[PDB]
């Protein structure tokens, strides 16, 4: 982007805008979870431990 | 160990013996194979090696890489030696020999570690090698038709297969057609020195040309050379080995005169000798004069005045190629310049090729020689192009000797592995394990092709094994489709002698490495 | 680009380096496996000499730099700590597992698949061992313990004298048997004091029916032998009394100084008078005793020993029924010693052992104790004797605690190899290869055993595998599971009948530890070595 | 990640395979390719500032302290003291481009750097470098075919030299001689068109003698239809100007003859001495008379002469110049239409050359004299005499004129041209992108990376000119797509139009094809290296 001739302030503001849009997208992809749902907690723990 | 006041051998003598030293030898061979492992197949890569002086060599050829490595391990030097032997006898497959030898040693390493006698391993290797060579000779495909078109197609396919691993693989069809055209013009001995190879910087690979004649670079023209015409439409060529300039008649000659008239006569006699040689050359009818010895400025101006071309200090190989292309004879004396000793060509011309002048002899109908003019962007680019063309030329020469082919891409080796496994299933059992290990080691080349191409080698090897078990001799690795295919119908063809020599050399190297049980290194003398 | 002050190795380079380090560590000790193995003699930089056959001792004395090699050495140490035997076998198995796993990885098999296959193979091997290859010791009697001790002491300096040493070990272990809560018998090995003294041959080593002290009487005037000993064990010194840091003596009237100085020793005199008045004959203390108290004991005609080790004193006190006293203070604020605090023994003797003397407390009551005095040609041989004796004691303890044993001589390894090679075909596609490699790597033990004897390893291993395959396939040939290796004659042999036994815990723990170490090393594919 | 491998055996025994293996480094796999791409990118980014009319120069100092100020990319890379092997590869790429074409030695390096930069991000996504090279080759073939399609043919007739002058001006625009731009282009075009074989044959560059002398002004540079010589008349009292000179070109020193063979002449009496003295005097007189008999006005020798011959030449009204170099002798003979004579006895009137004016030229307060031979009848050799205020600008003018001569030589070789200013690059990138939309998906990434690397030239041109690179390049590309006009490029000089055809920004088609081909092949060669084994 810098080699193309863009100042590193338009890049920063554009990255901030993209981050806000991405936060919106990720929140849209979310799914409510209840702490009483043990299966979801077990799945999350297994996913965390899968790479170790 | 005890001090032993007077020692047996001199100090610094290192001795290694037993199973550990042979395991170390196998490991060193593995290292040497890994040094050239990645340069195999159409998806192979190149290695860059910098010498002490700072010059770098970039190559895909296994023999060149192994030679450039300063290998000092006594057991590891055998792989370099067999690579050189394969390059000398065949010219192609210098990577496969090292891969196969190291794979044999790696496969028999576990039996070495458990105390198996090396003689049993050597006998099993010899038996397996004999069986594999006989199988290759039996199943190799040959055509008993002597058809010119079919022979040309076979040579071109073999050349493309030999070329489809180098940086010139994109123009492999074009370069293979050039190579087959060049080799087919050699008469009966297929001498390599009859195929000149000139590398000129600049130009694309497709700009390289094959001259149906002889071409060589301009050789230090004198004054008055630019006054000579640079194109002739039916020149007679005088091939000479004569120094055409004013000089002492002999090194030991001495002239003694006591009269000014005799002094003038001697000067005029020297001039008359030179002019007599020049007039004898001119009266022969020749328009182009080439000499292995220097041609002076006086002779150059004399030829310019007669509208004739001269070129002195021509390299001997270029003169020999010119003689073979034109049909004359290199004359050390100009006293008998008959028409039988003068070369003929349809067109002679001096042209510009990338900031360098070259002399062209084209239109020769009876030429027995060629000249490649390779174009590239760098010195190592053209050097590697020359190496690839040399591989292709050697392959085409061997195929000219005999048109026996086997499908490449590991198909022949998978068939050999299946045959050897089937044979090993029907023997007592001490040799059965070793012959099975030999058959398994035969699978390294297709596995290495898959690894270099970035596939999953295990699944491809399983599919190849299943296909070979159920029938189909020529199923190998399809690099483009990431699968298996009938490599004979895909024209991945190799001369049978390539694999025969590869197996023979790899087996001999493995047997020699296994047969050694002790290594002794005497202390260095004259370290300076 | 990284700009890290150090060296970085990534991928095949570091994997091969780790495998090379593990293989070197294995090859160091591979020559010391099985009854035909031979000892190694290690020399320190200061000239100290250690002659040993134990893998743990060799790997502890060695100075190691590579992290994977350190992992293997700590694996050997852990196997020694948790089992006591099979220290060489676990290292060899772990290195072979790592080598075969790396060979699989070089074939573009993902390391996670290899790890999963190794875990499955280890679990199935443990299950198969527990369900098929274990032998209950209830039907074998005392001969099972003797056979286990003989098998353990093979390859050791005391192997040929095993007929004697196995009886000694079994008696020593049985002498310290006790049952804790839940009614489970326990065998606290390391409670058998082992004393090493060069001198007479191995066959004249003594098993003491009591305890042996590496101590002598405080004064030459004391008797060297007491018949009916009343042992008093003290945890305090018997010296002239000195006030603490917080107490100071300041004299203003000179007439009090002599009384102060007299009481300064009269306190200890009174304490010793009480201790002797209770009727004690032998007094053992962890603290020192000065000349005055020694003379009190001499006049009393009693044996007094000073600077007794705390563990030795605890063992003696509990074997004889005495109570350790760190002070003569009761719950009434007074200074009393009671006869109920006295231990009893049938004899206490200071005997001479090779121009030196030690104290033997013979036949302690209310509890049986055991001590072993090893006689050898020199110090190094006695040290190797002690190491081998400890190995045998640990093996017997494991056999007595868990009453299952497995045949030795590589029978378990061959059976597991055959079973796992058969079983791999029913699990996955690449974990199949991992389980097959696990089974193949399990054969390194019989191969090394045969190699050490200069026998035909290939043919013997092939015969063993054929026997075990026949046992597993044929349903009425289940008696062939005990076919092991007879290294003396180089032939297969029914090791269950021959008496070559091992505790099941040795094999199970070795398998689990080797698998975990191999997985840990295989988990590495990149090394950053920061510059110091 | 270096030093190779070290195991020292799994038994503790020494493990030595390669001599001095502990002092030899080794790079493998993707890391070596990343390092090579980084080095090539550094070289290309260094060179990309010297592109276009607004490009800047590099002041280069050799090991001896001599200063060279230049814009030629080949010269910069050749004089640059590199140690990296990939940098040497880029230097050789520039040298090969200079050899084959003579112009565009900077575009090839920038193009190769851009190609490798795109290949870096392609490799990061898990593509085999051979696949990237194959896609680059496919896109290069497409671009070369498109260049052939969009080329235009110019007339290379001597009667009308306007397209040739425009092409030479485009070549010289980026050089320091843009002050004398049109004059330099005209003299280069005329020089090439003079020494040329008309039937589309070669142009012999050693028939052009490019020589420069300090002093004067850069505008004083002129094309002489003859030969300029660094010598002067042998006698100080000889006339300094000869008109309608009939030149006798000789390669024999004006000295008594001597055989080449070892010879001894014996003097045995006074009569012998007198005869020898008379013989020497008569030889001098005879050679002077033989030269004079042909009617020649000027004598040119190669090996100098002695005092008696010099005074006889002055006394007989024969201006002469001695110690003229061999190449200068050949050039004088070619220009004046005379033969080179090896001895006086062979001299004839028909072997005499002709020159309308032979003059000795002074250069201010410098004491140095040079000889000018011009006004020849049908001279087939030319010399370019360059003046300037310092030797650095003279060397740079020599390089610039060589570039212009090479460009006109290429035009002689092939008379097809394309319009520069990045217009050809933009059109080729558009063609490659359009072709990528049809091929299977796997090579699409390589073809699009090739298009992006092609688009670096207009971006570099716009950046050097101060305008925004991406915006200008996008606008020009959109205009090219909308209205079918492959001549729209970067308006580097701010002339108010983007049409390079109107601006006469013309460059040879063969040069662009060579640029693309060389860059693609060298990028393929670099991409195939995966191991380095420096000592
Ligand atoms: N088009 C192709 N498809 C599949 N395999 C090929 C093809 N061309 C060559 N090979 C295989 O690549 C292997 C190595 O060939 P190459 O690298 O050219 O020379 P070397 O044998 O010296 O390594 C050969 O065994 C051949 O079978
Ligand atoms: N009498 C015997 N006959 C055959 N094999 C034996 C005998 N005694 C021990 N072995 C085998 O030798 C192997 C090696 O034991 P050893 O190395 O001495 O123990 P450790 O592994 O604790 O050092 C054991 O696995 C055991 O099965
Ligand atoms: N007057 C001009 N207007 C726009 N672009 C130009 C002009 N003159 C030259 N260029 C461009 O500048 C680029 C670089 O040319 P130059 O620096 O002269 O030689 P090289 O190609 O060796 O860098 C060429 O591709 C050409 O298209
Ligand atoms: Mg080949
Ligand atoms: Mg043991
Ligand atoms: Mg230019």
């Amino acid at each position: 982007l810098l080699q193309k001739g863009i100042h590193p302030t338009i890049i920063s503001e554009s990255f901030q805008k993209a981050l806000e849009k991405g936060i919106e997208i990720l929140t849209d992809m979310s799914r409510p979870v209840e702490l009483s749902d043990r299966e979801t907690l077990l799945n999350s723990a297994t996913t965390s431990l899968n790479s170790k | 160990m005890m001090p032993t006041p007077v020692i047996l051998l001199k100090e610094g003598t290192d001795s290694s013996q037993g199973i550990p030293q042979l395991v170390s030898n196998i490991s060193a061979c593995q290292v040497i194979a890994e040094a050239v492992r990645t340069t195999l197949g159409p998806r192979g890569m190149d290695k860059l090696i910098v010498d002490g002086r700072g010059k770098a060599t970039i190559s895909n050829d296994g023999a060149t890489i192994l030679k450039l490595l300063d290998v000092v391990h006594p057991a590891a030097k055998t792989l370099v030696d067999i690579a050189k032997s394969q390059d000398a006898e065949v010219g192609d497959g210098t990577t496969s020999v090292t891969l196969l030898a190291a794979e044999f040693l790696k496969q028999v390493k576990p039996y070495v570690e458990e105390g198996l006698h090396p003689q049993i391993i050597i006998r099993a290797f010899r038996t397996a090698t004999q069986l594999a060579v006989n199988k290759i000779k039996e199943i190799a495909v040959t055509v008993k038709k002597a058809d010119k078109v079919e022979q040309r197609k076979l040579l071109e396919k073999c050349a493309m297969t030999a070329l489809s691993s180098k940086l010139i693989s994109q123009q492999k069809a074009f370069f293979a057609k050039m190579v087959v055209d060049a080799v087919m013009m050699l008469d009966d001995l297929l001498q390599l020195k009859m195929i000149g190879i000139k590398k000129v910087q600049g130009g694309a690979l497709e700009d390289s040309q094959l001259v149906a004649g002889v071409a060589f670079k301009k050789t230090f023209s004198y004054a008055g050379f630019e006054m000579q015409p640079k194109k002739y439409h039916n020149p007679k060529i005088a091939l000479l080995n004569v120094e055409l300039e004013l000089k002492a008649e002999k090194d030991n000659a001495e002239i003694r005169v006591h009269t000014v008239e005799d002094y003038q006569a001697i000067v005029d006699a020297e001039w008359n000798i030179l002019y007599d040689k020049l007039e004898k050359i001119h009266h022969s009818g020749a328009k182009v004069v080439l000499s292995k010895l220097p041609i002076g400025d006086v002779a150059t101006q004399y030829f310019a005045d007669r509208d004739m071309f001269c070129a002195g200090r021509v390299p001997e190989e270029d003169l020999k190629r010119t003689m073979m292309a034109c049909g004359g004879s290199i004359q050390t004396s100009v006293n008998a310049l008959s028409a039988d000793v003068l070369g003929r060509c349809q067109v002679f011309e001096e042209t510009q090729i990338g900031g360098e002048r070259y002399n062209f002899f084209t239109g020769c109908p009876k030429a027995k020689t060629c000249t490649f003019i390779l174009r590239g962007g760098a010195e190592q680019f053209m050097e590697e192009t020359e190496r690839s063309l040399h591989d292709a030329i050697m392959i085409v020469r061997r195929a000219i000797k005999n048109d026996s082919v086997v499908a490449g891409g590991g198909a022949i080796e998978m068939e050999l592995s299946k045959y050897l496994r089937d044979y090993s299933r029907t023997i007592p059992g001490k040799q059965q394990l070793l012959i099975g290990a030999y058959a398994k080691a035969l699978e390294i080349i297709p596995r290495q092709l898959c690894d270099n191409a970035g596939f999953d080698a295990t699944n491809i090897l399983n599919k190849l094994r299943a296909r070979h078990a159920q029938g189909g001799t020529w199923y190998g690795v399809d690099i483009n489709n990431e699968d298996i295919a009938d490599n004979f119908e895909a024209f991945v063809w190799e001369p049978a002698m390539v694999r025969i020599n590869a197996l023979t050399a790899a087996s001999e190297a493995a047997c020699l490495i296994v047969s050694v049980d002790e290594t002794i290194k005497n202390p260095r003398s004259t370290v300076d | 680009p990284l700009s890290v002050f150090g060296d970085r190795s990534t991928g095949e380079t570091i994997r091969s380096q780790n495998v090379m380090a593990a293989a070197s560590i294995a090859n160091i000790v591979k020559s010391s496996l099985g009854p035909v193995g031979l000892d190694k003699m290690l020399v320190d930089d200061i000239g100290d000499v250690t002659i040993t056959n134990d893998g743990a001792t060799i790997l502890k004395l060695l100075e190691v730099e590579h992290p994977a090699a350190k992992v293997l050495c700590e694996l050997a140490d852990l196997q020694d700590k948790e089992v006591g035997d099979g220290t060489t076998s676990v290292v060899i198995i772990a290195a072979e597992l790592l080598k075969n796993a790396d060979e699989l990885v070089k074939q573009k098999i993902h390391p996670t698949s290899v790890i999963s296959g190794y875990r499955l193979a280890c679990k199935e091997a443990v299950r198969y061992i527990n369900e098929n290859l274990i032998v209950n010791t209830d039907e074998l009697g005392r001969d099972c313990l003797i056979n286990a001790a003989k098998t353990s002491m093979s390859s050791k300096i005391i192997g040929i004298n095993g007929d004697f040493f196995a009886n000694m070990v079994v008696d020593a272990v049985l002498a310290i048997k006790y049952t804790d809560i839940r009614g489970q018998p326990r065998y606290p090995v390391n409670s058998v004091n082992i004393l090493k003294a060069h001198g007479r041959s191995q066959m004249e080593s003594m098993l003491i029916s009591g305890y042996a002290l590496n101590c002598v009487v405080g004064s030459q005037g004391m008797p060297k032998r007491i018949v009916n000993a009343k042992i008093a064990c003290l945890d305090f010194s018997l010296q002239k009394t000195k006030m603490k840091l917080g107490v100071q003596v300041v004299i203003t009237d000179p007439e009090k100084l002599d009384q102060i100085r007299q009481r300064e020793s009269d306190i200890t005199k009174e304490r010793i008078q009480k201790i002797l008045a209770t009727g004690a004959n032998v007094i053992l203390t962890t603290g020192g005793i000065d000349d005055m108290c020694l003379k009190y004991f001499v006049e009393a005609g009693a044996m007094a020993v000073r600077r007794v080790l705390k563990r030795d004193l605890k063992r003696i006190a509990k074997a004889s029924g005495a109570t350790i006293l760190s002070t003569l203070a009761n719950l009434e604020g007074e200074e009393t010693f009671e006869a109920a605090m006295l231990g009893q023994a049938e004899e206490v003797v200071q005997e001479r052992i090779c121009d030196d003397e030690l104290i033997l407390i013979k036949n302690t009551k209310a509890r049986t104790s055991a001590s072993i005095i090893l006689r050898g040609a020199n110090d190094f041989m006695c040290d190797e004797m002690e190491r081998s004796l400890h190995d045998a004691l640990c093996v017997v303890k494991r056999v007595l605690e868990s009453k299952s044993v497995v045949p030795g001589g590589g029978a378990v390894e061959a059976a597991l190899s055959i079973y796992l090679e058969n079983y791999a075909t029913s699990m996955g596609s690449r974990e199949q290869l991992a389980i097959a490699e696990f089974a193949r790597s399990l054969l390194v033990i019989p191969n090394t055993l045969a190699v050490n004897a200069a026998q035909d390893s290939t043919d013997l291993v092939a015969k063993l595998r054929a026997f075990h395959n026949e046992a597993q396939v044929n349903p009425e040939r289940k008696n062939l599971k005990w076919i092991g290796l007879d290294l003396s004659n180089g032939k297969p042999r029914d090791n269950k009948q021959a008496g070559v036994f091992e505790p099941t815990i040795v094999k199970v723990k070795s398998l689990k530890f080797a698998t975990e170490a191999a997985i840990t090393i295989l988990r590495i594919d990149d090394l950053i070595k920061l510059h110091p | 990640a270096s030093m190779g491998t070290l195991a020292f055996d799994e038994y503790g025994r020494p493990f030595l395979i390669i001599k001095d293996q502990d002092r030899k480094s080794r790079l493998m796999g993707l890391e070596a390719l990343k390092s090579h791409i980084m080095a090539a990118k550094a070289v290309a980014n260094t060179m990309r500032t010297s592109l276009g009319p607004n490009g800047l120069d590099k002041m280069m100092v050799d090991k001896d302290g001599d200063v060279t100020v230049t814009n030629d990319g080949a010269t910069i890379l050749s004089m640059m003291d590199v140690d990296h092997q990939i940098a040497k590869l880029m230097v050789e790429l520039s040298k090969s481009q200079d050899d084959e074409i003579g112009d565009g030695t900077t575009g090839v390096v920038v193009l190769a750097g851009a190609l490798l930069e795109e290949a870096e991000q392609l490799l990061d996504r898990g593509i085999h470098p051979i696949r990237i090279a194959d896609g680059y080759e496919q896109a290069a073939r497409v671009a070369i075919e498109h260049l052939d399609k969009i080329s235009d043919s110019v007339l290379v007739d001597i009667k009308d030299t306007e397209p040739l002058i425009q092409t030479a001006k485009t070549t010289l625009g980026s050089k320091v001689v843009n002050s004398c731009h049109r004059q330099m282009a005209e003299i280069a075009v005329n020089a090439v068109l003079t020494v040329a074989d008309m039937e589309r044959r070669d142009v012999d560059f050693e028939l052009i003698k490019v020589e420069g002398k300090v002093g004067g002004r850069l505008e004083d540079t002129k094309l002489i239809k003859g030969v300029i010589v660094d010598k002067d008349f042998s006698h100080p009292q000889m006339p300094k100007k000869v008109e309608d000179a009939k030149i006798a070109i000789l390669t024999c020193p004006f000295e008594p003859p001597k055989p080449k063979t070892k010879h001894k002449l014996d003097v045995t009496s006074v009569e012998d001495y007198k005869a020898l003295q008379k013989y020497e005097k008569e030889k001098f007189e005879e050679m002077i008379q033989q030269i004079k008999e042909t009617g020649a006005n000027l004598a040119i020798c190669q090996w100098g002469f002695d005092d008696e011959a010099n005074h006889l030449l002055l006394q007989n009204n024969l201006p002469a110049v001695r110690w003229v170099g061999g190449p200068e002798i050949e050039l004088i003979a070619i220009a004046t239409g005379g033969r080179i004579v090896p001895r006086f006895s062979e001299l004839t009137a028909e072997k005499l050359g002709f020159a309308g004016l032979v003059q000795e030229i002074s250069f201010g307060t410098t004491k140095d004299k040079m000889l000018v031979i011009e006004q020849c009848k049908n001279s087939r050799a030319v010399t370019i005499f360059i003046r300037g205020g310092n030797k650095m600008i003279i060397e740079e003018a020599k390089r610039s004129l060589h570039d212009a001569l090479c460009v006109i030589r290429n035009l002689i070789r092939d008379n097809r041209v394309v319009y520069g200013g990045g217009a050809a690059e933009i059109s080729c990138a558009l063609a490659v992108s359009q072709e990528a939309d049809k091929c299977p998906t796997l090579e699409q990434y390589a073809m699009r990376a090739f298009a992006d690397a092609l688009e670096v030239i207009p971006m570099a041109l716009s950046e050097n000119s101060g305008m925004n690179p991406i915006q200008t390049m996008t606008e020009v590309r959109a205009r090219q797509v909308k209205e079918m006009n492959p001549a729209l490029g970067i308006d580097c000089l701010h002339k108010g139009t983007n049409d390079m055809k109107q601006q006469h920004v013309i460059e040879t088609l063969i040069g662009k094809k060579q640029q693309i081909s060389l860059a693609t092949q060298m990028v393929r060669m670099i991409l195939k290296i995966d191991d380095i084994r420096k000592p």
